[PDB]
């Protein structure tokens, strides 16, 4: 006892909402992936600038202390 | 040779040290700014 | 339509309910991570503006 | 008694010009770093 037609309609509706939700998750996950990639590039360039500044300061120390 | 002698100490022991002290002051403030900015970038990394 | 395996469609409906809940929560977690990423990016841009103003002051006023 | 002071000008201007070199390196560094930070906004 479950009413077969209603249970079939519920199966179809569940599959529909499931696929729709999987696709919303996939699109949001893609946006987050792009954001993480851009952030990774920015952090890479920041590491470059920190390397430059650290080398400059250490060279000033090697030019004044020694 | 008094003019040529005292003319030396007028600039090399005064002006050359004046712009040198102003220079080391500029290097001090610029060095501090570079240090705090590098610390800011490291704070962005962490 | 045609007939079905009643108990099998019941169990399948329960499975689809659990999968729907889990997928929806994964969507909420990912959307929340994106929200935090946008907020952190905006705040970082603000701090970068502050540092640009500071270096501008120590460069064009010396 | 002429070169006793004519040597102090080369040393004083040596430390001075070296300081100007360091100031040039630091100024250029802040210019490049500030330009990079400006690039993160564009
Ligand atoms: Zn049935």
């Amino acid at each position: 006892s479950h009413d077969c037609a209603k249970v079939d309609l519920e199966n179809a509706e569940l599959r529909r909402k499931l696929i729709r939700t999987k696709r919303a998750f996939e699109d949001t996950y893609e946006k987050l992936r792009m954001a993480n990639k851009a952030k990774a590039q920015v952090e890479k360039d920041i590491k470059n600038q920190i390397l430059k500044t650290h080398n400059v300061l250490r060279n000033v120390r090697s030019n004044m202390e020694n | 040779q008094l003019r040529l002698e005292l003319q030396q100490a007028r600039t090399e022991v005064e002006t050359a040290d004046k712009w040198r002290l102003e220079c080391i002051d500029v290097c001090s403030v610029l060095t501090n700014r570079l240090e705090e900015e590098a610390g800011f970038l490291n704070s962005l990394l962490k």
